[PDB]
RNA sequence: ACCGGCGGACGGCUCAGUAACACGUCGGUAACCUACCCUCGGGAGGGGGAUAACCCCGGGAAACUGGGGCUAAUCCCCCAUAGGCCUGGGGUACUGGAAGGUCCCCAGGCCGAAAGGGAGCCGUAAGGCUCCGCCCGAGGAUGGGCCGGCGGCCGAUUAGGUAGUUGGUGGGGUAACGGCCCACCAAGCCGAAGAUCGGUACGGGCCGUGAGAGCGGGAGCCCGGAGAUGGACACUGAGACACGGGUCC
């Protein structure tokens, strides 16, 4: 099965209702790739991105970090370490609007 | 009185301060506790852009689909359990979820009686 | 209590205005609204009222009435009290407007004394 | 003049509140509503009812307001049919990056339309012929609701903060997703890269100044937000918790 990302499915089947691969939600927007830095809630992940910003008057750069708080299906159950890709979706809680559909590097 | 806008506290748990008076649209209703009876009741709400939605207060049939594709049009007799609420089970209130007994055997509701008017449910075996 | 009595004749469209006061007067405090009692039995010399031949033991009943200070009477409302209620039709109020709806001063259904105006109609 | 229809939610005014998804920008709604307008496909069958205006009598200092008589509608209410919504079982016709969507066939229920009305000619009459109109379905348009990433103040002589608080499961409610709100199960969530608290302030396109790099301002014109003596709360409507509409303190 293909959702529209053209990457590698899960390799084994889940019942959330709420999981992309194998369920009702529909993702549509952003994606992002960042590293887990938390994973303590039930299926609920922390993804933290670097960049940087350019300060125009000092002509010099500055590092960011953006933290986002993603849905973590059962059937992919990312831990502490490695890195992701995550696709914004409707709301789900609260702060998660993003759901994991892919680990692309094992910790 | 039961505003659905926006919590008044920050993730981080700062407060905040409201900016503004409460929209109209942005208003909830008063429950509707779906009761088990001897004869039915309903309502009808006019809703936002002039729609309707059928409310039902008292329920005394339900209709009842086996795994076959046919149904039938039974009486309640009671609630034997409702996994939402501790006490539904004791006051006999119908939500989407419970588990009524009929004259045919128990089953489960997969519709909600307070948007829809109707109770279905699915045989159980 | 002086009581300015209106009597509409239902059967015709025409209405007569008397006033009565004493113990004629004293007999009718305390009567309802929708209640009927004979005209005979208060004492009006109805066939001069009118002009026309009626009908024996014909009695009437009560519809409405005005207190001293201008309110009218509600029939909804138990006792003989003045309140001051929120309404958005009927008696007491003229709405002019859609959904509309005001606060309004009016009375009880039973009369009393400081009723002013007493509407009846005859009923044979 | 009255009943009835449409409008009065735009336009105009001010900058108190607000350090927030308020605003700028790029995206999303497969999680949603929309009277007026446009195109295509259909429908207009049968009954009932009151009441203002008008006549009789009025009440109250006025603001307002009572009873009886009679009458009409593109006013109101029923019955039918079309139609809509929910759930279970099958089929695979459509769009799309991807179907909790659309389409077809069974089955159990709930809700439930309409004004062939008005004007003008040919009509001997029969009846046409235009003009303006009523109801349902599919889509658009217009106007909005909601959501996300990023961007832009000062204070450590403010260092720890939060307990529906952060997440999960089962529901309710809403036009719609959501701790938005409940019942139960856990111990999470934010922070010296400055949380929390305090100060000051409507945001932007822009404007003043300077060789430039910069520094300072954001009343007047346009786009967005908010308010109608202060604080709370409802009715009607497609749209309001309504500046020249209602209720309480
Ligand atoms: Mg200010
Ligand atoms: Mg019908
Ligand atoms: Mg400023
Ligand atoms: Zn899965």
């Amino acid at each position: 099965r293909d959702i529209g990302l053209r990457i590698q499915p899960p390799a084994e089947k889940c019942d959330d209702p709420k999981c992309p691969w194998h369920g009702h939600l529909k993702i549509h927007g952003r994606v992002f790739e960042g590293i887990v830095v938390s994973d303590k809630p039930r299926k609920t992940v922390t993804v933290e991105r670097q960049y940087y910003h350019y300060l125009k008057k000092y002509e010099r750069y500055e590092l960011r970090r953006s933290r986002i708080h993603a849905h973590n299906p059962p059937c992919i159950n990312a831990k502490v370490g490695d890195r992701v890709l995550i696709a914004e979706t409707r709301p789900l809680s609260k702060t998660k609007h993003f759901v994991v559909v892919a680990v692309l590097e094992r910790a | 009185a039961i505003w659905q806008g926006r919590s008044l506290r920050k993730p981080s748990g700062g407060r905040i301060v409201l900016a503004r008076k409460k929209r109209k649209r942005e208003l909830g209703r008063e429950p509707s506790n779906t009761r088990v009876a001897e004869q039915d009741k309903r309502k009808i709400i006019r809703t936002y852009g002039g729609n309707k939605k059928v409310r039902l207060t008292a329920a005394a049939y339900a209709n009842v689909f086996d795994k076959s594709g046919k149904g039938r049009k039974v009486r309640i007799i009671r609630v034997i359990e409702n996994p939402a609420n501790r006490q539904f089970a004791r006051r006999n209130i119908i939500t989407k979820g419970a588990i009524i007994e009929t004259e045919i055997g128990k089953a489960k509701v997969t519709s909600r009686p307070g948007q829809d008017g109707v109770v279905n449910a699915i045989l159980l075996e | 209590a002086t009581f300015k009595l209106v009597i509409s004749d239902p059967k015709t469209g025409i209405a007569k205005q008397i006033e009565i006061t004493g113990p004629e007067a004293e007999k009718l405090i305390g009567k309802r609204i929708g209640d009927q009692i004979p005209v005979k039995e208060l004492g009006i010399n109805l066939n001069e009222l009118f002009g026309k031949e009626f009908p024996e033991d014909v009695k009437m009943e009560i519809r409405g009435g005005t207190d001293k200070d201008g309110f009218p009477m509600r029939p909804d409302i138990h006792g003989p009290r003045r309140v001051r209620i929120l309404l958005s039709k009927g008696p007491g109020f003229r709405p002019k407007e859609k959904g509309e709806r005001r606060k309004k001063t009016v009375r009880g259904n039973t009369i009393s004394p400081e009723i002013v105006q007493v509407n009846v109609k005859l009923v044979y």
